[PDB]
C-alpha cells in the first residue's frame, strides 16, 4: 500500500517508459485492492506527469464512476485536476464528464452561498470590480429579476429592479501602488486578447474590445 | 396601424402590468353587492362575513389559519432553497426595518436637539 | 489699445500709489460702535486686508 | 340572517354592549381623521376614485357624479366639517 | 475646566481640526451638562425654576452658536 | 401602486401620441421612407426616448439597430422614472431563456487553465482553492452578465471582464460606485475623491 | 431684427448661465465670491459626512460589547448596503439572527442554570 | 451641465488656497514683524479669507471679451411659417444653443 504508492511516486518522477509500463500494469491489477483515496492519488499523479495507457484510463473512469458518491471535496478536486491534465486520447464516456461537471458547479454554488452569507458585500464587491473598467454597453445590462412566486407574481405586479445606470466608478488600490494609465490598460487588454485568440482562433474578443 | 394600436392596448392591459387583482378590485368597486356575481349569490359572504358589524370570532379564525399556513410555507421554502431573488416590496420592507433599528440606536444615544439640528442642516444642503 | 483689463490694473496702481490711502495715515476703527474702538477683525483677516 | 330580528327593538338589546374589547385595537385608526393631512389624503383618494368612475361610466349600469347636483357636492365637501374627536 | 462626560465625547469625536467644524457638535457636547438630580418634590420645583431662569438668562446673553464661551471646545480638546 | 399609476398615465399618453401619429401620417405625405429621414432630429429623438419600447408597434420598423440601442442607452442614463416605466413594460417579453454552458469537461478545464495561467484568482477571492474560485466566478457571471449570451459568447465575455479588471492593477483594488445625479452619492463621491491620490496615481 | 433680438436675449442668458455654473473656476469676480461659495459647500458636505462618522464612533464607544457586533453590522449597512441593490438584506438579517441565537442561548442558560 | 463642481475641479481650488498663503509669505519674506506659523491649521473661514485675495499672475492681462460668429439659417419662403418656425427651433436646440 504505502510502499506501492511511494514506488509509483518514484517511477513517475523518473519518467521512464518501462517504469510507466510497470506502474500501469501494477495499478491496473490492484485497482480493486486499492481504496478510493489511493485511486484518486494515483490518478492525480498520472495526470500531472502526463502518462498512462488508454485502457488504464478507461478502467479508472469506470472505477471513479462507481465510487463517485463516496468522494470528498479534496478527492473531487484531485480527480478534476487529474482528468483535466489527462492524455489527449482519453475521450471519456458520457457519465464521468456529467459527474465532474455537476460536482464542479455544485462546489461553486455552495462556495458562493457560504461567502455571501459570511459577507453580504462579497457579490457586490466582485461585480463593481468587474464593471469598473467595463464598457458602457456592459453596464447597460438589465438588473436581476425576482423569480419568487406568490400573490405578486400571480395576482399582483412586482416592479422591476432596473434603475438608472449612469454611475461613476472610483478605483483605489488597497496596497497603494500606482495604477495603470489608459494606454497601459489598453495594452494589457490587447495582449490578453491576442493570447486568447491564439488559443481559440474563433474568439471574437477583438470585436468586443473594438465595440468600446 | 389600427391593428398595431389595438395590439399595444392589449399589451398595456396585460397581466404583467395591470394585475388581475386590480381588475377584481375595480369590478367590486364599480358594482353593488346585489349585482356583484362573486357575492350576490353567496349568502354567507354577503351576511356572515361582510354583513356583521363585528365578526371578531370569524376574523380571528381566518387569521390563525392564514398565519399557520404562511408560517408553514415560509419554513418549507427556507428549508428547501434560499438563493432566490425576492420581490421588491418584501425587500424594501426588510430594508426599512434594518434602517429603523439603526435609527432607534441613534436616537437612544443622541439628543433630540442634536438630531433636529443635524437633519435641518442636511435638508438645507439638499436644497 | 487702451484694453479694459490692462487699464483697470493700471488705474488700480494709480489710485493705491497716489498716497491718499496710505495705511499709516488712518486709524482704523469699527465706527458703528458708540465708543471709538480699534479694528476687531481676526488676525487672518487683518493680514488679508 | 333574519334581519327582522335585528330591526326589532328591545330594551335589553339597545342598552347591551355593542362594541367589545377586541374591536378597539382594530378600529382605533378611525381617529386619524382628526389630522388635516389625513383628511387631505382621503379627499384626494375620493376625488381620484370619482374621476375613474366618471371615465368608466360609459359602460351600462355605472353612472359617475354630476357636479350640478347639490347633494353630491355637499356630502363630499362637508364630510370632515366640524370634526371633533373629543365629543362622542 | 471640563468633566469626564465631555472628555469621553471629545475623544470619540476625531479628525476635526476646525472650530467651525467642532461647533457643529455643540449640541452633542451640550450633553455634558448632565445636571443629575432626583425628581423629589423640592428638586422638581428647583428644576422648574432653574431651567426657566436658565432660559431667561440665555435670552439676555443672546450669544450666537458661533460664540459659546461655556461649551468647551477645540482648545481644551 | 405608484408604478401602476405611472404606467396608466404613460399608457394614456402613449395612445394619444399614436393617434396623433396616425392622423399626421394620413394627412401628410404618408410615406415611411420620408418619416425615417427625421429619426436623427433633436425632438424626434426625445419622443422616441419618451415613448419607444421594443414590445410596442410605435416605430416598429422605422429604426435601425444602432438607433434603437442609442435610444435605450439615453433613457437608461438620464431618465429614472421612464426607465421604471419601460423596465416594467419589458416584463411583457417573458423571454425567460435560460441556457447552460461548458457542457464538455475537456473544454471547461482547458478554459480554466488558461484563466489560471493568465490571471491570479487569489486577488478576486482570498483563501480559497483556485478551482473553487473559478467555479464561483462563473456563477457570478451567469447571474449578472448572462444578458449578453444572446449575442456574446460566454467564454469571450468572461475573458474580457477579467482582462479589464486586471488592467487597472495586478493586485487587490477597491471600487466605489456613485451616481452624482443623486445627492447622497455626490456628497460621498466628492468626499472620497482626493486630488492628491489622483495625482499620485493611487 | 426680431431674429437678432431673440438671439441677443439668448446670448445674455447663456452667458448668465455659464457664469452662474462655472464662475468658481476663474478669478473674474473680485474676492472670488463663487469660489468661496463652492469651497463652503464642500466643507459643509465633508463635515456632515464626518459628523455622521463621529456620531457612530461615540455610540460605538458607549455601546455594550455584547451587542457591539450588531451595531457594526447596522452601521455598515446604513452607510453602504442601503443604497446597493446587489447587497441582499436577507444576509444581514441572517447575521442578526445568528447573534440573536447566541443571546437566546445565554438567556436560557441564566434562567435554567 | 450643472452648477455643482466635480472632483477634478476641487484639487485646483485647494491649490489656490495654498498658493494664496505662499504668495503672502513670499511678498512679506523680509518682514521681521511677521509670524508664518499662524497660517498652519487654518479654519474654514480663514481659508476662505485667503482665497479671496488669491491672484494668478500667469493669466493673460488683457480683456478676454471677444465676438464669435454663428451662421444663421435664412428664412425659406418655400416652406411656410410653421415649417420654418420648426426648422429654427430644432436648429436652435441642436446647433445654436450648444
Ligand atoms: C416607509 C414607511 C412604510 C410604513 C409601513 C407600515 C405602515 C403602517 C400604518 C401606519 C399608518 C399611519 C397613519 C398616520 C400617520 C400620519 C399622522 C398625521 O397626519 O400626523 C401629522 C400631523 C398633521 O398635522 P395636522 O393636525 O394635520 O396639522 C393641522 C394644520 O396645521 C392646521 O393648522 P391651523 O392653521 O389650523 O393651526 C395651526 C397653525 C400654526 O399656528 C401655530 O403657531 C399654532 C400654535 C399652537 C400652540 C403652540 C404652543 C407651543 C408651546 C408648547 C406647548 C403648549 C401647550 C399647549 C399645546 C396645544 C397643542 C398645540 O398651522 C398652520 O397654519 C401652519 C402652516 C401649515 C404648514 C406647515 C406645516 C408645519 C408642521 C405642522 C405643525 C406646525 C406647528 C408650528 C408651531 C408654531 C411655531 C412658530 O402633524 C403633526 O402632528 C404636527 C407636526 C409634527 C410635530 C411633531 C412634534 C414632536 C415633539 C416636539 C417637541 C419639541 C418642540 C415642542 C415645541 C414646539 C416647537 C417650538
Ligand atoms: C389614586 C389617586 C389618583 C389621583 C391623585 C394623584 C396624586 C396627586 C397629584 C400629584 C401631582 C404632582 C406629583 C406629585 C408626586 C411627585 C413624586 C415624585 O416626583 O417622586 C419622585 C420619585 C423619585 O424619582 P427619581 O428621583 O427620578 O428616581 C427614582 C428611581 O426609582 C430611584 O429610586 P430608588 O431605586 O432609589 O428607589 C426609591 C424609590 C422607590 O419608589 C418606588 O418605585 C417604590 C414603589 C413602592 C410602591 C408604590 C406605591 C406606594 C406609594 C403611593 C403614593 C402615595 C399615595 C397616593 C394616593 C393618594 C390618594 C389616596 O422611592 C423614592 O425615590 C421616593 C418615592 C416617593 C415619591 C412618590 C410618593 C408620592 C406619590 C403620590 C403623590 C403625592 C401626593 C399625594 C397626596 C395625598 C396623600 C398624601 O419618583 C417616583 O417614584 C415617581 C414614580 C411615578 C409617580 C406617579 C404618581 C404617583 C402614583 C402613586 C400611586 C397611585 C395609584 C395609581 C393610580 C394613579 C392614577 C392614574
Ligand atoms: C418640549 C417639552 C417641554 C420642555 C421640556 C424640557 C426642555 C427640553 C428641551 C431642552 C433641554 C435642554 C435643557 C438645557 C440644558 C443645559 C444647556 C446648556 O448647557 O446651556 C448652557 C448655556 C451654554 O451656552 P453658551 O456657552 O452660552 O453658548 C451659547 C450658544 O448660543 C449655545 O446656546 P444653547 O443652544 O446651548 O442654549 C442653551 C439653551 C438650550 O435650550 C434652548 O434653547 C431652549 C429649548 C426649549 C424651548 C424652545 C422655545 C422656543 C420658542 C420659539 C418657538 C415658538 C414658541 C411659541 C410659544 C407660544 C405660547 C407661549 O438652554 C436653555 O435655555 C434651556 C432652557 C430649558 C427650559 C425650557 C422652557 C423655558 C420656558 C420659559 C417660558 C418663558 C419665560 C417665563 C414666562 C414669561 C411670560 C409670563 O449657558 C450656560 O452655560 C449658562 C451658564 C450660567 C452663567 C450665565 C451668565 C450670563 C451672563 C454673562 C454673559 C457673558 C459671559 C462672560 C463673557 C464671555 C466669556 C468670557
Ligand atoms: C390616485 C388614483 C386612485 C384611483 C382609484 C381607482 C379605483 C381602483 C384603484 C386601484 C388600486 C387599488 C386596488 C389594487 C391594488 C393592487 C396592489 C398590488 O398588488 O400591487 C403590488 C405592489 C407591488 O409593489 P412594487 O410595484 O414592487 O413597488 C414597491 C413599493 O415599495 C411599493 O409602493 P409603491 O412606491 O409602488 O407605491 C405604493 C405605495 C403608495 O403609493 C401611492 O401613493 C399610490 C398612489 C396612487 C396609485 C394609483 C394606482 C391605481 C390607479 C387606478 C385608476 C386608473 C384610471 C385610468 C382611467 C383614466 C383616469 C383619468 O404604497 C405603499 O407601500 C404604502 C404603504 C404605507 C401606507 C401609506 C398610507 C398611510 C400613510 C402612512 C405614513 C407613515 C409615515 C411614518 C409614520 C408617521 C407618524 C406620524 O405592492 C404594493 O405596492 C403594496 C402596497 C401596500 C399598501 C397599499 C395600501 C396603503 C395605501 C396606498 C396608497 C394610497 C392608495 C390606496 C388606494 C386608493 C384608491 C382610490
Ligand atoms: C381666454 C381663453 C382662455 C385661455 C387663455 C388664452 C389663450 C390664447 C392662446 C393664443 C394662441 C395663439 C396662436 C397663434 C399662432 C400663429 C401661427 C402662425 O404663425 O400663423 C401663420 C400660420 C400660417 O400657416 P403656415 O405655417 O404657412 O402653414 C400653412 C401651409 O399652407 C400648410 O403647411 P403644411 O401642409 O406643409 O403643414 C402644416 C399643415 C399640416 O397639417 C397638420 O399638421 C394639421 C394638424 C391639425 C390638428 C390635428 C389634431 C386634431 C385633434 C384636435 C386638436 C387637439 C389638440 C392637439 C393638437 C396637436 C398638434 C396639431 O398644418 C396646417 O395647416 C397648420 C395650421 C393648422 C390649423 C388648423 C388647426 C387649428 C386648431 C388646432 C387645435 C387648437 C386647440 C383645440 C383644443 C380643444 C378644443 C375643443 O397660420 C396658420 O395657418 C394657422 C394659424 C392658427 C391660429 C390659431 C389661433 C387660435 C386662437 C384661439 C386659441 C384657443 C383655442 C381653443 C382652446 C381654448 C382653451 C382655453
Ligand atoms: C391637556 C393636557 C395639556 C398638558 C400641557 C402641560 C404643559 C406644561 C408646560 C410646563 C412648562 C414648564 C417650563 C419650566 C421648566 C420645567 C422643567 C424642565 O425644564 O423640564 C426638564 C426637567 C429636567 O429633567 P432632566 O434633568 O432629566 O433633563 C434631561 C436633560 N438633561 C440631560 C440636559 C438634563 O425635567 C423634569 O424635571 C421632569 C419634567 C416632567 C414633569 C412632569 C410632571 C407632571 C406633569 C403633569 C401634566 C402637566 C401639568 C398639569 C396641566 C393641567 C392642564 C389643565
Ligand atoms: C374560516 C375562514 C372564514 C372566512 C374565509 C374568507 C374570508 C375573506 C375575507 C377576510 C375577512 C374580512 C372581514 C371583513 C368584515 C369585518 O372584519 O367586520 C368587522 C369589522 C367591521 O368594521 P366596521 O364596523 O368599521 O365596518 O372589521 C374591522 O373592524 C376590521 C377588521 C379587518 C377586516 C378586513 C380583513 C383584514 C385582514 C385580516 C387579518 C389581519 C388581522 C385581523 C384581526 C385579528
Ligand atoms: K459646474
Amino acid at each position: 500500500m504505502s510502499a506501492l504508492l511511494k514506488e509509483i511516486l518514484a517511477l513517475t518522477v523518473k519518467s521512464e517508459a518501462a517504469l510507466w509500463k510497470g506502474a500501469e500494469q501494477k495499478v491496473l491489477s490492484g485497482l480493486n485492492n486499492l481504496a478510493k483515496t489511493e485511486l484518486v492519488q494515483i490518478t492525480h499523479h498520472f495526470g500531472v506527469n502526463k502518462q498512462g495507457s488508454e485502457a488504464l484510463w478507461s478502467q479508472l473512469d469506470k472505477a471513479a464512476v462507481g465510487a463517485f458518491p463516496e468522494l470528498s471535496v479534496d478527492e473531487t478536486l484531485q480527480l478534476i485536476d487529474g482528468f483535466g491534465e489527462c492524455p489527449d486520447s482519453y475521450t471519456l464516456s458520457h457519465d464521468l464528464n456529467q459527474r465532474l461537471l455537476v460536482s464542479w458547479e455544485q462546489l461553486g454554488k455552495l462556495n458562493f452561498q457560504k461567502l455571501k452569507e459570511t459577507n453580504p458585500y462579497f457579490a457586490s464587491d466582485i461585480v463593481n470590480q468587474l464593471d469598473a473598467a467595463a464598457a458602457e454597453f456592459i453596464k447597460v445590462r438589465p438588473a436581476a429579476e425576482s423569480e419568487a412566486g406568490g400573490f405578486l407574481n400571480s395576482l399582483g405586479v412586482s416592479s422591476s429592479f432596473n434603475t438608472t445606470k449612469n454611475d461613476i466608478y472610483v478605483v483605489q488600490s488597497a496596497s497603494g501602488k500606482k495604477l495603470n494609465n489608459k494606454e497601459q490598460r489598453e495594452a494589457y487588454v490587447l495582449e490578453k486578447a491576442q493570447k486568447y485568440l491564439k488559443e481559440d482562433p474563433q474568439s471574437k474578443i477583438l470585436d468586443i474590445i473594438a465595440q468600446k | 396601424m389600427f391593428l398595431g394600436i389595438f395590439k399595444d392596448v392589449i399589451k398595456l392591459l396585460n397581466k404583467k402590468v395591470v394585475p388581475v387583482y386590480f381588475w377584481f378590485f375595480l369590478y367590486c368597486f364599480l358594482s353593488t353587492m346585489d349585482t356583484n356575481i362573486f357575492v350576490s349569490s353567496c349568502s354567507f359572504l354577503k351576511v356572515e362575513v361582510f354583513g356583521k358589524d363585528e365578526n371578531t370570532t370569524l376574523v380571528l379564525l381566518f387569521y390563525v389559519f392564514y398565519s399557520l399556513f404562511n408560517f408553514y410555507l415560509s419554513r418549507i421554502k427556507n428549508k428547501n432553497n434560499y438563493l432566490v431573488r425576492k420581490h421588491l416590496y418584501t425587500t424594501e420592507l426588510l430594508i426599512e426595518l434594518i434602517l429603523f433599528k439603526y435609527k432607534l440606536i441613534i436616537l437612544k444615544f443622541s439628543s433630540i436637539k442634536y438630531i433636529l439640528n443635524f437633519n435641518v442642516r442636511k435638508f438645507i444642503l439638499f436644497n | 489699445p487702451e484694453d479694459e483689463g490692462i487699464e483697470q490694473q493700471l488705474d488700480q496702481q494709480e489710485v493705491l500709489l497716489s498716497g491718499r490711502y496710505d495705511p499709516k495715515l488712518y486709524d482704523f476703527q469699527e465706527g458703528y460702535t458708540k465708543n471709538p474702538e480699534d479694528d476687531q477683525t481676526s488676525l487672518i483677516e487683518k493680514k488679508a486686508f | 340572517s333574519d334581519p327582522f330580528k335585528k330591526v326589532e327593538r328591545d330594551y335589553h338589546n339597545e342598552r347591551s354592549v355593542h362594541k367589545h374589547f377586541a374591536s378597539y385595537p382594530l378600529k382605533f385608526w378611525w381617529g386619524l381623521n382628526k389630522f388635516e393631512t389625513i383628511q387631505g389624503i382621503h379627499s384626494i383618494l375620493g376625488n381620484a376614485a370619482d374621476l375613474v368612475v366618471s371615465t368608466l361610466s360609459f359602460i351600462p349600469g355605472v353612472q359617475g357624479r354630476n357636479n350640478a347636483s347639490y347633494i353630491e357636492n355637499s356630502i363630499r365637501v362637508t364630510r370632515f366639517r366640524g370634526f371633533d374627536d373629543k365629543t362622542q | 475646566q471640563t468633566n469626564k462626560e465631555w472628555w469621553n465625547l471629545a475623544k470619540n469625536i476625531q479628525d476635526v481640526k476646525c472650530q467651525q467644524e467642532l461647533n457643529r457638535y455643540n449640541d452633542l457636547l451640550s450633553q455634558a451638562y448632565t445636571l443629575s438630580l432626583d425628581n423629589t418634590i423640592r428638586n422638581l420645583v428647583f428644576k422648574a425654576k432653574f431651567y426657566s431662569w436658565l432660559f431667561v438668562i440665555n435670552w439676555f446673553k443672546a450669544f450666537p452658536d458661533d460664540f459659546h464661551p461655556f461649551i468647551p471646545g477645540l482648545e481644551m480638546k | 401602486m405608484t408604478a401602476l399609476f405611472l404606467h396608466i398615465l404613460w399608457s394614456i399618453s402613449y395612445i394619444i401620441i399614436n393617434i396623433l401619429y396616425i392622423f399626421l401620417s394620413l394627412l401628410l405625405s404618408n410615406n415611411n421612407e420620408k418619416i425615417k429621414q427625421y429619426n436623427s432630429n433633436y425632438f424626434i429623438k426625445i419622443l422616441l426616448v419618451l415613448f419607444y419600447n421594443k414590445n410596442l408597434s410605435f416605430y416598429k420598423n422605422l429604426l435601425s439597430e444602432d438607433e434603437i440601442s442609442k435610444i435605450e442607452f439615453e433613457r437608461l442614463k438620464n431618465y429614472p422614472t421612464l426607465v421604471l416605466i419601460h423596465s416594467n413594460l419589458n416584463k411583457l417579453e417573458k423571454r425567460n431563456k435560460i441556457i447552460n454552458s461548458f457542457i464538455n469537461f475537456k473544454t471547461k478545464y482547458r478554459f480554466y487553465k488558461f484563466i489560471s495561467t493568465n490571471f491570479n484568482l487569489q486577488t478576486i477571492i482570498k483563501n480559497c482553492n483556485d478551482k473553487i474560485i473559478f467555479s464561483t466566478l462563473l456563477y457570478i457571471v451567469n447571474l449578472n452578465y448572462s444578458f449578453f449570451y444572446k449575442t456574446i459568447k460566454n467564454t469571450d465575455l468572461i475573458v474580457y471582464l477579467l482582462a479589464n479588471k486586471f488592467s487597472i492593477l495586478n493586485d487587490n483594488i477597491i471600487v466605489s460606485k456613485f451616481n452624482i445625479s443623486k445627492f447622497n452619492d455626490y456628497i460621498k463621491y466628492i468626499n472620497n475623491t482626493n486630488s492628491i491620490d489622483t495625482y499620485l496615481e493611487n | 431684427a426680431i431674429r437678432n433680438f431673440v438671439f441677443k436675449i439668448s446670448n445674455q442668458i447663456q452667458n448668465l448661465a455659464a457664469k452662474r455654473s462655472l464662475a468658481y473656476l476663474n478669478q473674474i469676480d473680485s474676492q472670488s465670491v463663487p469660489s468661496r461659495a463652492t469651497i463652503n459647500m464642500k466643507d459643509q458636505v465633508t463635515q456632515m459626512q464626518r459628523e455622521i462618522d463621529n456620531m457612530a464612533n461615540v455610540i460605538r464607544a458607549q455601546i455594550p460589547d455584547e451587542d457591539r457586533a450588531e451595531f457594526e453590522i447596522l452601521k455598515k449597512y446604513y452607510v453602504t448596503g442601503q443604497h446597493d441593490s446587489l447587497v441582499d438584506p436577507q444576509d444581514v438579517l441572517l447575521q442578526l439572527d445568528r447573534i440573536q441565537v447566541l443571546k437566546n442561548l445565554k438567556m436560557i442558560e441564566l434562567n435554567e442554570e | 451641465n450643472s452648477g455643482n463642481a466635480l472632483h477634478s475641479e476641487y484639487g485646483y481650488l485647494e491649490l489656490l488656497s495654498n498658493e494664496s498663503v505662499q504668495l503672502y509669505k513670499d511678498y512679506y519674506e523680509s518682514d521681521a514683524e511677521e509670524d508664518f506659523k499662524v497660517f498652519e491649521n487654518l479654519s474654514s473661514k480663514e481659508k476662505l479669507v485667503m482665497i479671496a485675495n488669491f491672484e494668478n499672475n500667469l493669466l493673460p492681462k488683457y480683456d478676454r471679451s471677444e465676438v464669435h460668429l454663428i451662421p444663421k439659417r435664412q428664412w425659406e419662403p418655400a416652406f411656410g411659417v410653421w415649417e420654418n418656425f420648426l426648422y429654427d427651433i430644432t436648429e436652435y436646440a441642436s446647433f445654436i444653443a450648444p
